[PDB]
Parts: structure tokens; C-alpha cells; sequence
């Protein structure tokens, strides 16, 4: 048993260190997750970076009002 | 055509006879890229029940007779040509034209009266 | 409705909603307090300098140049202390209101700003430091996206993708608003059309924004805010707890709104990304008959084909840079 | 040729909308003797064009209005 | 009362563009500098290779 | 010339020994570096 | 948005509404909220109207 | 192009200089080129900006600044006796550019007219201060607080044993942001 | 000898391996913090104490990710590209003398083998590119290709030069023929170039199209999931410190400075390593620094710039040597 919670808590930690969000900033919410990057807050400094692809990233962020016309591209990603 | 792919400039009938060619003209290119559309969109129906569908919606259109109308007509038939034969049209699209594909059947009226009384207004 | 004017074009949330309140206040006939117009200049221009911190810093992170991006960043969380300080709001402030702006600034922002003012010179100038005379730079922009100035006006090109080409032409010169005839600046224009020279003529836009703002710190009269007519804008909360003509004209501005006078205008401010307009048609009721917006941005997008066919596509993430382009502008 | 006909009767016999079969000849037409309406004939056009593999243009295809003058159109056409 | 400018106004701030030369990026001085540095790496080059030359003898 | 002096400009400034080295290394010695003055 | 149409225009096509989508928004008779909406159905792997 | 009138003065530019008539010498015109001046110049600024102090706050142990007037969690207040503020006029209702306020309201046991339903849906909400400023009494305000993200969208629609609960909970600074901001209101 | 032999090459590998991989983890740190002070920021301070566990978790994550590959295009070729490029980019290593003749291989054609084994790994990227079975992606992996092969010419081109003076490929020859005077001041000129085709055979900024997203048509190493991801990353760092290394051998005296063994191998050693630091600081300074040039901006610069400059250094500097009777000799000397 605490063998596997050491896997869990190692393999967990992996994951909060490593946060890769692909932001897919549909609109003006992206501009306050763009300000999450810059030297204020710097989420690098706490293993965020962001990602442009789907296949690279672990977390989406939907950031923007969603229309019926993107939707389609949303489930795709 | 210049601007993109499948683009038809604008342009009035200039009488009747000119109209019943582009209509015939307009279901010729839709019942002929029926096979395209289906592999394109990977439809799971046959060709055969595609041009079907084709005839029908040139069919509730069958009894106008003002040629403005026409032109109105004619112009939304080339303005979705474009958008299917350009991948423009997403699956999701085209499936939602085919009233078979609705989880609540396609008889999504009532049959006759007593149906839809006895299920409550269909 | 007003609102939803922060959300167009949504880096430049103050001066969206102020072509919505000159619409508005042209239909209502009611000329604002001196007070009100200073505050609306002077948040316009902080307003256009959050804009082209945006636009400017997020062009040239899209061609490789990093770090300015990060830099001007910080510049852009100074200004929306600034924003959260008159509002509550970082971006959408709802600020600018036909009459005026919703209530005074705090009586120790005047001063923070001008503190803010002392140090910006450096920031444009260390930007420039890093992009103006770049060989790599101007071999991105230079010759890239040329529009010519007779085809700028036919494909509807406004603010700086029209005064690129050479047209010298603001709004707020032309046809000013607010305190914009009040105050000193000059409109950077440029020569050959191209990406280089939009970037110039945004970084000069910088300095002389800066120079309205210290303008408008010296210039900023005593007085109301809002019109004084409880019939438009609504009253202060103690003279609404207080007498009863203001509880009701409280009651009723917040329930039905006010009636604008029927009628129609087009009306136009130049906005960071260019020449925004918005097309009213009132029916003399307290609703909007018809709302129209004119975005810079739409008009830009659609003369993407002119000014790209022929060329090489690896010259198409400069152009899209160089027109200051959000989508929420664009698609509305 | 003799081909081609052998060939027509495989679609407009398999056509649903034909009025009765075995009334086709060698120069029947669509609408007076096999009962065809407009889009009908465009559909069968549109069903020799597939079994010739050759396009057919719209003029082309409404100068097409009997048996016989699909017949003559195939032949000219390089493709078969 | 409200938030006012100071009775005097406040004081004139940079906006105009500064950015100064400076003797670090002229070219001339720079020019200069890695001329003499080539001269006097190939001076100790040719001293070098020389004295090199010489060990390869007593070796041989 | 173009630049305000640092001595007014709100931002922080270096001291003693620091400011000399600043005064002697950077590109431009009037040029702030954008921190504000918490008083 | 209207459904006018423009005689000489070169490509006249929806610039704003969905692909397929139905009506004109902008007219008075067109309701706010419209006539259909979407959603991602679990069986047929897609979108649904 | 220009203005209707005689042409500005000097608005024309003068003639293209030929590479013959540069005025600039050969050897600093070489030089930059190969010396790449302008490139070191730039990589110069990035050391200087290397050692000035960072602009980084370390969140969630440090804060950045808000405002008496910032829009957060909306809140539901009462009087200092305790009686609720609400008295259900509804203007909250009617203004909110959303429409997320649901309101419901009869007589109360003691027949004091009070709300029976107050519900925002935190998914339609704006956070734009409207409802706060339209309230006659003070009742609906904006919290300072932003830091409640949930796990389902269902935790987001608030009831009035919500908001109610907000305002106990946040009345000591829902009365300072108010009392430092109410000059201005 | 004194033990065996295979305990030898054991401990001799483990001891330039394992603390090379230690030292690439760590430059991607290094990069991460070199940027955030100067974008004003910190860069990871919180994955370990001072950010110091950031890339390990980094590492995990990826190894840990699921991979998405082709449209079972083939099992093996998929992975054949990473794992080429990983081992070819790790291969080089091998002849890094840490002193005189203290490298895993102290090998006399060692120059050609570090030559070799670099163009071994250009086969990885564009047998990836292919096999992905995208003919956008293949475009992309295709001009990194060519940017490579290009640079190429012009790494082996400076080499050249490096190779008349001390007549000899051997990474110890060459650096003890610099206690006569660091490369670096007899030519400069190669100097500047070769580093600049250092930075663009790594694919790194200015010249890092292969994974700029913000270009349309680029970013052909963005399409990479979980395990590729982390062989092509590892590849490039790896890459970035061996040309670091390998410029500081060439130009900067190698691990020469300024009685026990054991210390004199550690100051070696340091020596070595404060220089190849300071090139990995400045390869960080530039990516920081400057705007990404354009693929045919970069061709022409490589074949109208660097090549025609390399090209008549190759004629003047021989003619140099010659004309002062410093034609180096080519026998087992140092
Ligand atoms: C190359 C392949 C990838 C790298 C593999 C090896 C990586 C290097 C070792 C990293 C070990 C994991 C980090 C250390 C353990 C840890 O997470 O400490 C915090 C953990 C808690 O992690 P946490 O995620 O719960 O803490 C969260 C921190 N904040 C709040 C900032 C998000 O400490 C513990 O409470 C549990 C300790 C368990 C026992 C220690 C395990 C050490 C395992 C060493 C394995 C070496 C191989
Ligand atoms: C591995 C190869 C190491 C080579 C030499 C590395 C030198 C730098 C060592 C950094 C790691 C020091 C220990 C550490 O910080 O772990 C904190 C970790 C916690 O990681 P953490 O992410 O929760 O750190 C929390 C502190 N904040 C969030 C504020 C920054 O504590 C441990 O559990 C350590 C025990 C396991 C250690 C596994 C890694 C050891 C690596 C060196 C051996
Ligand atoms: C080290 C950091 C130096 C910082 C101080 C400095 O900027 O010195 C610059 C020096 C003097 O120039 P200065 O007079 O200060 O500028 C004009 C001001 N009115 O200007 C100089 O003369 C120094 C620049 C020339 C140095 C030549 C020696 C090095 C040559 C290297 C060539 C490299 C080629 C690549
Ligand atoms: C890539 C870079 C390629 C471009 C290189 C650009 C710079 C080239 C400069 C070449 C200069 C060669 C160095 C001159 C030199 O060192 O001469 C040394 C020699 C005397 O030196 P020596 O006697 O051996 O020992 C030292 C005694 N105290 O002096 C002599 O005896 C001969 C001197 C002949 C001088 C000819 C002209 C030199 C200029
Ligand atoms: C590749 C590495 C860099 C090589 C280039 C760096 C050295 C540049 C040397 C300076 C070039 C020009 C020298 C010269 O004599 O210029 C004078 C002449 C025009 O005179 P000008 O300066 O225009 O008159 C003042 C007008 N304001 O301009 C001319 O007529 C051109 C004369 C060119 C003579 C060049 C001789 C020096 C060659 C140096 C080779 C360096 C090899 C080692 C590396
Ligand atoms: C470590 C120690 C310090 C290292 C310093 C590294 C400096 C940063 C290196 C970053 C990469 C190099 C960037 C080069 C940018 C570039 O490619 O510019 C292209 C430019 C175009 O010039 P061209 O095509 O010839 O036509 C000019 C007429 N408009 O062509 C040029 O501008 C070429 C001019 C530069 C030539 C440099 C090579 C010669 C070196 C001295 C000899
Ligand atoms: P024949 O005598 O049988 O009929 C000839 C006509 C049709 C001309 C009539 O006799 C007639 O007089 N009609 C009056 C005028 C007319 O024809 N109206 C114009 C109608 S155009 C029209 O209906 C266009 C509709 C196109 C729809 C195509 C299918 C829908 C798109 C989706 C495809 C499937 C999914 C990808
Ligand atoms: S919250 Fe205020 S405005 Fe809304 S119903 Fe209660 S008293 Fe009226
Ligand atoms: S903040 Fe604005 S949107 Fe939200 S409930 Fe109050 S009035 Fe409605």
C-alpha cells in the first residue's frame, strides 16, 4: 500500500510540476490567461507553460464565449 | 469562380426560359456530386438516398411561379453548392440535413389526430 | 447595452464605449460637463496605449522577438490598476456612459498616473531598442504588406492602415470629440505603405498619447461627471435615499431607462485599431431600434486578399500583425 | 453502335420512374413515350454519363432528349 | 473637494524618443579593437607554432 | 537633450557605490527601470 | 443577417452565421434566441442540431 | 488624400538620394554590417534589464492590489439589527444586462414585503455592478472576493441561503469597501 | 594496467555520461530562469527548492503522457527518427577530452567523427517529418533539413580553418596547440561565424523555425506527444551543449586555465566547463534577444554571407601560414 502511494505521490507531482494548458483564448478572457504569462504573476515560475498544441498539452482552458459555428473545432482539439 | 472555388456572381433570370435552365442547370451539379458528398463527409446513407433527398427540396420548390422568388432560390442552392463542395460544411452539418439522423425519429409529427392526443400534442 | 461595447474590441474597453456614449449623447442633445470629457481623453488615450502594448508587443512575439512582449506587459498591468481603480473592473469597466462616466476618480489617482507618466518614456524607448533598428526586424517589415494610399481608401483602410500610406488623416483631428480639440499632438504618418512604417507610426503613437495624458492631468477641471439631468444619468445614491423626485427618477432609469429622441446618426471616434463607428436608430423609445457597430478591424481582414495575393506566405503572419485585429471586433 | 444500346437498356430498365419496361427502342424519348418528366430526364443523362465515365455539358446534356440522341452523343465523345 | 492637479501644474515628463549613441557600438572603435586582437593572436600564433616546430625536432 | 533626469523621475533608485556602477555601465544613466516608489 | 441580396456581387455568402444556418438573425420577425442549438451527442460521436 | 486647399507645405518629399550621395562613410557602413552594432546594442539592454529587480509577486502568499470599488462575489447584506436588507423591488431584476437575478417575493409571517427566491446564475453574470447600483438599500453588492472556482457548474447558481450566507460572511469588508467608496456613489 | 579493463570503461563512461545528462537537464533551467531576469520575471523557482527539480518533472510528465501516433503508418519506422536523433546527438560526446586525452575515445580522426556522427542525427527530423504522414508537417521538417545540411557546410568550413593551424583532428591536439594562444584571437572572424552556425544547426532562435508556432507554416517539432517529445528535446539540449563544448575546444582553449591528480583533473575540468557555460549563456541571450528570420532569409544568408567569407578565408589563411613558416607539423607532437 505505500509503495503505491509513493508511485501516486511521485506521478502526481509530475503532474502539478509540468502544467502544459492549451489556451484556446476564443476571446477577451485569453487576455487575462495572456497576463497569467508575463512578469507579474510569471506561471513559468510554478512549471506552467502554455502550449499550442493539442497533442503537447495536458489541460484546456477554454477562455471565450464558444459559438455554434467553433464548437466543432473545440471537440476536434 | 475568381473570387473562391464554387463562387456564382450574382445575377437576375432574365425571363422564364433562362430560369428553368439554371434551376435544371443547379440540380444537375447537385444529384452529380452526390457520390462526392458522400465520401467526403463519409455519409452513411447510399448515393440513392442522397439524390433523393436532392429531388425533394427541388420539389417543394416546384410550384413557384414569380420569377423573383426563383432568383432567390437559386441563389441559396448555389451558396450551400459552394459550402459542401468546399469543405466548408463540417459532418455535423450536412448529417443535420438528413431528418432521419434526430434521436426522436424522423415522423416527428404526429401520425393523425388521436396520436398525438393520446401522447399530448405529439 | 452599453456593456456589451466592452466586449468588441476588447483591449480597448474605454473608447468602445465611448463611440457608444457620443452616439447616444448626439441623440439625446445633451452636451456633457467639462470634467467628464477630460476624464473620457484622458482614459482614451491610456486606452490606446493598453491597445498598442497589446497589439505593437504580441506582433513582435509572433515574429520571435519574446521579451518586449514581457516588458510592455508590465507597463499594461500599471494602466489597469488604473482601469480597476475609477471601474472595479480590470477590462470591462463600464465606465464611459452617455452623460459622462459612471462616478469621479478617487482623489489620489491623478497623481499615480502622473508617477506612471515620469518613467513611460523609458519603456517606449527600451522597446525601441530592441526593434527599430533590428536588421532582422526590418528585413520581417520592410516592402512587407504595401497597400497604396488610393487603394487604402477604396478597400475602407482607416487609422494607422491608412496613414501608412501616406493619407494624413485622424479623426480626432477631424472631427474631434470629447477634449481632443483641447489638447496638443501630432499624427504620425507614413511613406511607403508597408509593415515598417505601421510599426513607426504606432511607436510615435505612443509618445504622443503619453503627451495627451500629461495634458489632460493639467488641464482636468472641477466639477460633475455625470450631466446633471436626473431624467439621463442617474442620481447620487444620498440624494436617491433622500428627496423624492430623485427616488423616482432613480426608480425609473434603472426599470424602464431613459427615452432617447427618435432618430438616427452615424457616429465615429478614432479608435485605437482605426476608425470605429456605430450606426443608432432610436424609435423615441428607451430601447434601441437598431444598433450597428462599424469595426476597423472588419474592414481590414476583408482587403487581406489584396494585399497578400502574389506574395510570399511567410510574409502572411506580419501582415496579420500589422492590422490590429480581434475578433470580437471583427465578428461582433 | 450497338455497344452503347445493350448497355442503355442496363439503367433506364433498372430506372424506378420508367412508366412500363420493354417500351424502350431505338429512338424512344423520355418524356412523350416513356413518361419522363423534367428532373427525371436529368437524372437519366446523369446515369449514361456514369457508365461512359465522360462528363456531359448542360447544353449538351438538354440537346439530349431521346434514346437515339444519347446514343449519337456517347459516339462522338473520344471517351467510352 | 475632488482629485485636482497641483496649483502649478505638474512638471514636464519624457516622451520624446532618447536613445543616445554610444562609443560601445561604433563601429570604427570596434573595428579597431578585433584588428588588434587578430594582430596579436597571430603574433603569438607565429611565436607558438615556431617554438612547436622546435619541440618536434628535439623529438624526431 | 531628450531625457529627464532619473533624480525625477518615481521610480527607485540606486545608492552609493551601486550607483556609480550603474552610472558607469549602463547604456543610458536617466533611463528608470519602471519600480515604484512605495511611499 | 437581412437575406438581401446584391446583383454584380462577386461570392455572396454567409460572412457571420454557421454554416447550414437557417433564417436571418437581424430581422424583427427572427427570435433572440433563434430556432435550434446544438450539443455533442455520446452515441453519434458528433455534434447534433 | 490631403486636405481640400493649396498642398502642405513640404508635403512632398524631396527626389530618392542615390548609394552615391549617402551621406555615411564606408568604414562604419561596413562595420555595422559585419560588427552587427545594433544587435549588440539590443543584447546590451537585456543585461541591464538582468540586473533590475523583477516586477514578480509570489501568489497566493502575495497579493495584487484591488480597489473599494472592485466586482467580485456578489453578497446579500443585512442591517446591523440583522433584519435582511432586501425588500424585493425588484430593480435588480429588471436592470441586470444578463438577466442572471431571479427574483420571487410575498408578504412575510410579520407582513414585511422580503424576497421568497433570490437566485443569481454565476454562469450568466457579467460581474458589471448594475444590481449594486440599483439597490435603493444597499442589499446586493460585489465582494471583494474572486477566488471561488468550483468543480461543477451547478455550485455556480446561487440561492438566496447563499448569497445570504456570502454577506454574514463578508459584511466587515462589504462595510468598508462601501463606506470608503459611498462619496463617490 | 593495474584493474581490469571493462571496470575501466565502465566507470569512464558512467563518469562523462551520467553528469553530462545531470548538466542538459539543468541547462534547460538555466534557460528558463537566463530569460525570466531578463524579461523582469523569475522563471521556475517552485518545482524544487529554487526550481532546481523543474526539468525532472518536466521529464516525468512526458514519459508518463500517452503517445498519439500516425494513422498506423509503421510501429517501428515512427520511433526509428527520435530514437536516431537521440543517440547520434548523445554519440559525440565520446571524444570531449576533460584534459589531455581524457575523453571516453582520445581519438586522432576525432574532429571527423564529431562531423559524422552530427550528420547521422539530421536523418531523425526528417524521417519524422515523412513519417507523420502530414504534408504540411513533412514541409516544415524538410526546410529544418536544409537549414541543417547548410550549416553544416558551414560548421566543417570553420573546422577547416581550426585544423590548419594545429594540423591534427585530435580534440587534445588541438587544445594544447592553444597554450600558444586561444583560436579565438587569430580567428576571430571564424570564431563569430562558427558560433552563429552553432546556433542555426541547433534549430535555435534566430533560426528556430522548426518549432515557431506563431508562423504559419512552422513549428514541424509541435506535432510531438509525450516520449518523441522528450527524445527530440533531449536531442536538441544535448546538441546545444555539445556545439557549446565543441566551440570552446576550437576557439577557446578547451579545458586549459586562465600537483595532486585529482585536483588538476577538477580544475581541468572547470576550466572546460566555465567556458562551455558561458557559451550556453549566450546561446539563451540570443533566443531572448532577436526576432526569427525567415526561411529563405537564413538560405541566403548561409550561401551568400558565411560560405563566401569561410571560403576566402580557406585561400588567405594557408598562404598566411606558409609566408611565415608556420606550417604546423603533422606527426604525434602534444
Ligand atoms: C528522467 C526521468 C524523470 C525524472 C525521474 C526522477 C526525477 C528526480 C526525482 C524526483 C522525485 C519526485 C520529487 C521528490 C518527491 C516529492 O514530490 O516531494 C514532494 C512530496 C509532495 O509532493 P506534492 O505534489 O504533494 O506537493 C505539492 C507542492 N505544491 C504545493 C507546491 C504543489 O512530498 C511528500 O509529502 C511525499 C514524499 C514521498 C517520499 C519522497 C519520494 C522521493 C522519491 C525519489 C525518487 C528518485 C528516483
Ligand atoms: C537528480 C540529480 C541531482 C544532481 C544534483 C542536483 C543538485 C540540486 C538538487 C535539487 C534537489 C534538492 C532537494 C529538493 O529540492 O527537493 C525538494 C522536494 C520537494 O519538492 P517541491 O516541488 O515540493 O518543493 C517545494 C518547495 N517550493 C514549492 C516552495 C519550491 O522534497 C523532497 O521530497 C526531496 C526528497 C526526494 C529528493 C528527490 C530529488 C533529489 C535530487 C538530488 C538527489
Ligand atoms: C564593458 C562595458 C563598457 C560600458 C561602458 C562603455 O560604454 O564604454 C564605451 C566606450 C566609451 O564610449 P563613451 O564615451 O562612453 O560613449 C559616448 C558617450 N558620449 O567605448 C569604447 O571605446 C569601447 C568599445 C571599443 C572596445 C574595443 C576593444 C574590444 C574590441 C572587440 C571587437 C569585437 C568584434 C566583434
Ligand atoms: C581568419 C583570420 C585570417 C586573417 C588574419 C588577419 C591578421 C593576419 C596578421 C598576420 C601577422 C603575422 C604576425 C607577424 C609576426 O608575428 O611576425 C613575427 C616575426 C618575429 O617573431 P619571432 O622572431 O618568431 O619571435 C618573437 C621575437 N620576440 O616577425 C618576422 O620575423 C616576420 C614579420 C613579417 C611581417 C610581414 C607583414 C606582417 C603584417
Ligand atoms: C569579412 C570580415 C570583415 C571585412 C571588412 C572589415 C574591414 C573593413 C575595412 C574598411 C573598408 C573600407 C576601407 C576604405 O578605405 O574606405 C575608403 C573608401 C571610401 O571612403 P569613405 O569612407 O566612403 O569616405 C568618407 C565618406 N563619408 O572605401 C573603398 O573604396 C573600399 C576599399 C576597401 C578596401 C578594404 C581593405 C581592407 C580589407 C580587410 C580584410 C580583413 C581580413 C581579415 C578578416
Ligand atoms: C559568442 C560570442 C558572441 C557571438 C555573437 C553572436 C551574435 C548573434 C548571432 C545571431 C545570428 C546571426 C544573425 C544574422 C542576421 C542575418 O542573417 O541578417 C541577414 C543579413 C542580410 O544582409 P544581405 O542579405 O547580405 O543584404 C543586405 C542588404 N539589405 O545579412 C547580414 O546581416 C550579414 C552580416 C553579418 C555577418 C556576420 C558574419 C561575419 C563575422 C565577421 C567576419
Ligand atoms: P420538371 O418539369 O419535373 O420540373 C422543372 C422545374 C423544377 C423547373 C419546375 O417545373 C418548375 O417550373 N419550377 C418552378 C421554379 C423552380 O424550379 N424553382 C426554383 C427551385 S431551386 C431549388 O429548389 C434549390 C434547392 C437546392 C437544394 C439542394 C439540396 C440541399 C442541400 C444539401 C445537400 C445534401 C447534404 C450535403
Ligand atoms: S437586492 Fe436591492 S434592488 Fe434587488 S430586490 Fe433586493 S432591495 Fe430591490
Ligand atoms: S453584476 Fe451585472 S450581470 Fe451580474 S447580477 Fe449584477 S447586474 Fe446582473
Amino acid at each position: 500500500q505505500y509503495a503505491l502511494t509513493t508511485l501516486d505521490i511521485i506521478t502526481n507531482w509530475a503532474r502539478q510540476g509540468s502544467f502544459w494548458p492549451m489556451t484556446f483564448g476564443l476571446a477577451c478572457c485569453a487576455v487575462e490567461m495572456m497576463h497569467l504569462s508575463t512578469p507579474r504573476y510569471d506561471q513559468d515560475r510554478l512549471g506552467i507553460i502554455f502550449r499550442a498544441s493539442p497533442r503537447q498539452s495536458d489541460v484546456m482552458i477554454v477562455a471565450g464565449t464558444l459559438t455554434n459555428k467553433m464548437a466543432p473545432a473545440l471537440r476536434q482539439v | 469562380v475568381q473570387p473562391t472555388k464554387f463562387a456564382v456572381t450574382v445575377r437576375q433570370s432574365r425571363n422564364w426560359a433562362d430560369a428553368k435552365q439554371r434551376v435544371i442547370a443547379a440540380y444537375r451539379a447537385w444529384i452529380r456530386a452526390a457520390p462526392e458528398i458522400q465520401t467526403m463527409y463519409s455519409i452513411p446513407f447510399p448515393v440513392s438516398h442522397i439524390r433523393t433527398r436532392i429531388r425533394q427540396e427541388f420539389e417543394r420548390h416546384r410550384y413557384v411561379n414569380k420569377l423573383n422568388v426563383v432568383d432567390v432560390l437559386l441563389q441559396q442552392s448555389n451558396a450551400d453548392f459552394q459550402e459542401t463542395m468546399n469543405f466548408w460544411r463540417q459532418q455535423s452539418h450536412v448529417m443535420a440535413f438528413f431528418k432521419e439522423e434526430h434521436f426522436r425519429g424522423e415522423k416527428r409529427l404526429p401520425s393523425n389526430f388521436i396520436t398525438g392526443f393520446l401522447e399530448g400534442r405529439n | 447595452a452599453l456593456p456589451y461595447f466592452d466586449r468588441l474590441d476588447y483591449v480597448s474597453m474605454m473608447t468602445n464605449e465611448q463611440v457608444f456614449s457620443l452616439a447616444v449623447e448626439k441623440l439625446l442633445n445633451i452636451e456633457i460637463p467639462p470634467r467628464a470629457k477630460f476624464i473620457r481623453t484622458m482614459f482614451g488615450e491610456i486606452t490606446r496605449i493598453l491597445n498598442h502594448l497589446m497589439s505593437v508587443l504580441s506582433h513582435a512575439m509572433d515574429v520571435g522577438a519574446l521579451t518586449p512582449f514581457l516588458w510592455g506587459f508590465e507597463e499594461r498591468e500599471k494602466l489597469m490598476e488604473f482601469y480597476e481603480r475609477v471601474s472595479g473592473a480590470r477590462l470591462h469597466a463600464a465606465y464611459v456612459r452617455p452623460g459622462g462616466v459612471h462616478q469621479d476618480i478617487p482623489v489620489g489617482l491623478l497623481d499615480d498616473i502622473y508617477q506612471w507618466a515620469t518613467q513611460f518614456g523609458d519603456r517606449i524607448d527600451e522597446t525601441e531598442e530592441m526593434l527599430t533598428d533590428n536588421r532582422i526586424w526590418i528585413n520581417r517589415l520592410k516592402g512587407v504588406g504595401v497597400v497604396s494610399a488610393a487603394d487604402a481608401l477604396n478597400l475602407s483602410f482607416t487609422g494607422v492602415m491608412l496613414r501608412g500610406s501616406g493619407v494624413p488623416w485622424d479623426v480626432r483631428k477631424s472631427s474631434p470629440y470629447d477634449a481632443y480639440d483641447q489638447v496638443e499632438f501630432d499624427v504620425p504618418v507614413g511613406i511607403n505603405g508597408d509593415c515598417y512604417d505601421r510599426y513607426l507610426c504606432r511607436m510615435e503613437e505612443f509618445r504622443q498619447s503619453l503627451r495627451i495624458i500629461h495634458q489632460c492631468l493639467n488641464k482636468m477641471p472641477a466639477g460633475p461627471v455625470r450631466y446633471e439631468d436626473y431624467k439621463i444619468t442617474p442620481p447620487p445614491r444620498a440624494a436617491m435615499k433622500e428627496n423624492m423626485e430623485a427616488l423616482i427618477h432613480h426608480f425609473l432609469l434603472f426599470t424602464k431607462g431613459y427615452a432617447v429622441p427618435p432618430g438616427d446618426t452615424y457616429t465615429a471616434i478614432e479608435a485605437p485599431k482605426g476608425e470605429m463607428g456605430v450606426y443608432v436608430v432610436s424609435d423615441g423609445s428607451e430601447r434601441p431600434y437598431r444598433v450597428h457597430i462599424r469595426a476597423p478591424g472588419f474592414a481590414h481582414l476583408s482587403g487581406f486578399d489584396h494585399i497578400t495575393r502574389g506574395h510570399l506566405l511567410a510574409d502572411a503572419v506580419a501582415v496579420i500583425g500589422t492590422m490590429d485585429l480581434v475578433f470580437g471586433e471583427v465578428d461582433r | 453502335k450497338v455497344e452503347v444500346y445493350e448497355r442503355i437498356k442496363s439503367l433506364l430498365a433498372g430506372f424506378d420512374k420508367v412508366n412500363d419496361p420493354n417500351n424502350i427502342t431505338e429512338t424512344a424519348h423520355f418524356a412523350n413515350d416513356l413518361g419522363l418528366d423534367s428532373l427525371d430526364t436529368v437524372e437519366v443523362v446523369m446515369a449514361i454519363e456514369e457508365e461512359f465515365s465522360i462528363e456531359i455539358p448542360d447544353k449538351d446534356a438538354d440537346q439530349i432528349h431521346s434514346v437515339d440522341k444519347a446514343i449519337e452523343y456517347i459516339l462522338r465523345q473520344p471517351d467510352a | 473637494p475632488q482629485d485636482m492637479p497641483p496649483p502649478g501644474g505638474y512638471e514636464a515628463v519624457q516622451y520624446k524618443r532618447n536613445l543616445p549613441s554610444r562609443g560601445l557600438f561604433r563601429p570604427r572603435p570596434l573595428l579597431a579593437g578585433a584588428a588588434v586582437l587578430m594582430l596579436y593572436g597571430w603574433y603569438k600564433l607565429v611565436k607558438g607554432i615556431r617554438e612547436q616546430n622546435e619541440l618536434a625536432r628535439e623529438k624526431m | 537633450s531628450n531625457a529627464v533626469s532619473i533624480t525625477k523621475k518615481y521610480t527607485v533608485q540606486s545608492t552609493g557605490i551601486w550607483e556609480r556602477i550603474r552610472r558607469a555601465l549602463v547604456i543610458d544613466p536617466n533611463r528608470s527601470n519602471g519600480v515604484p516608489l512605495n511611499p | 443577417m437581412f437575406g438581401v441580396l446584391f446583383v454584380g456581387h462577386p461570392d455572396l455568402r454567409r460572412i457571420m452565421t454557421d454554416y447550414g444556418f437557417e433564417g436571418h438573425p437581424l430581422r424583427k420577425d427572427f427570435p433572440l434566441t433563434g430556432y435550434t442549438e446544438i450539443r455533442y451527442d455520446e452515441e453519434k460521436k458528433r455534434i447534433v442540431v | 488624400a490631403t486636405p481640400a486647399g493649396p498642398p502642405p507645405k513640404n508635403f512632398r518629399l524631396p527626389p530618392p538620394k542615390n548609394w552615391d550621395e549617402e551621406s555615411e562613410s564606408t568604414i562604419d557602413k561596413v562595420g555595422k554590417y559585419f560588427l552587427m552594432t545594433e544587435m549588440l546594442r539590443g543584447m546590451y539592454v537585456l543585461l541591464e534589464q538582468f540586473f533590475r529587480p523583477p516586477y514578480t509577486i509570489y501568489y497566493p502568499f502575495e497579493k495584487g492590489p484591488i480597489s473599494p470599488r472592485f466586482r467580485g462575489e456578489h453578497a446579500l447584506r443585512r442591517y446591523p439589527s440583522g433584519e435582511e436588507r432586501c425588500i424585493a423591488c425588484k430593480l435588480c431584476e429588471a436592470v441586470c444586462p444578463a438577466q442572471a437575478i431571479t427574483i420571487e417575493a410575498e408578504e412575510r409571517a410579520d407582513g414585511s414585503r422580503r424576497t421568497t427566491r433570490y437566485d443569481i446564475d454565476m454562469t450568466k453574470c457579467i460581474y458589471c455592478g448594475f444590481c449594486q447600483e440599483s439597490c435603493p438599500v444597499d442589499a446586493i453588492v460585489e465582494s471583494p472576493n474572486a477566488e471561488y472556482a468550483t468543480e461543477t457548474r451547478e455550485e455556480l447558481l446561487y440561492n438566496k441561503e447563499k448569497l445570504l450566507a456570502n454577506g454574514d460572511k463578508w459584511e466587515p469588508e462589504l462595510a468598508a469597501a462601501i463606506r470608503a467608496d459611498a462619496p463617490y456613489r | 594496467m593495474s584493474y581490469s579493463q571493462t571496470i575501466n570503461s565502465l566507470v569512464e563512461v558512467v563518469l562523462v555520461l551520467v553528469p553530462s545528462l545531470v548538466g542538459i537537464a539543468y541547462v534547460t533551467v538555466g534557460e528558463r530562469k537566463t530569460m525570466g531576469s531578463m524579461q523582469r520575471r523569475l522563471g521556475p523557482n517552485a518545482v524544487g527548492i529554487y526550481g532546481l527539480l523543474q526539468a525532472f518533472a518536466d521529464a516525468l510528465k512526458l514519459l508518463l503522457k500517452e503517445y498519439v501516433g500516425p494513422t498506423q503508418a509503421n510501429l517501428v519506422l515512427f520511433f526509428l527518427g527520435p530514437v536516431i536523433t537521440l543517440i547520434f546527438s548523445l554519440l559525440g560526446y565520446a571524444v570531449i577530452p576533460y584534459g589531455p586525452g581524457l575523453a571516453v575515445n582520445d581519438l586522432s580522426t576525432g574532429i571527423l567523427y564529431m562531423l559524422a556522427v552530427s550528420s547521422l542525427a539530421t536523418y531523425g527530423i526528417l524521417l519524422a517529418g515523412w513519417s507523420a504522414n502530414s504534408k504540411y508537417a513533412f514541409l516544415g521538417s524538410l526546410r529544418s533539413t536544409a537549414q541543417l545540411i547548410s550549416y553544416e557546410l558551414v560548421l566543417s568550413s570553420s573546422i577547416l580553418l581550426v585544423i590548419m593551424l594545429s594540423g591534427s583532428l585530435s580534440l587534445t591536439v588541438i587544445v594544447e596547440s592553444q597554450r600558444a594562444i586561444w583560436y579565438i584571437l587569430p580567428l576571430l572572424p571564424v570564431f563569430i561565424i562558427f558560433f552563429i552556425g552553432s546556433v542555426a544547426e541547433t534549430n535555435r532562435a534566430p533560426f528556430d523555425l522548426a518549432e515557431a508556432e506563431s508562423e504559419l507554416v512552422s513549428g514541424f517539432m509541435t506535432e510531438h506527444a509525450a516520449v518523441i517529445f522528450v527524445f527530440f528535446f533531449l536531442a536538441e539540449y544535448g546538441s546545444i551543449v555539445l556545439m557549446c563544448i565543441l566551440t570552446s575546444i576550437l576557439f577557446l582553449g578547451g579545458y586549459l586555465l586562465i600537483n595532486a591528480p585529482t585536483v588538476e583533473g577538477s580544475f581541468y575540468g572547470l576550466s572546460l566547463g566555465v567556458k562551455t557555460s558561458i557559451l550556453i549563456f549566450v546561446f539563451i541571450w540570443t533566443r531572448a534577444s532577436f526576432p526569427r528570420i525567415r526561411f529563405d532569409q537564413l538560405m541566403s544568408f548561409c550561401w551568400t554571407v558565411l560560405l563566401p567569407i569561410l571560403f576566402a578565408l580557406i585561400v588567405l589563411v594557408p598562404c598566411i601560414l606558409y609566408s611565415f613558416n608556420i606550417f604546423p607539423v603533422n606527426i604525434s607532437l602534444l
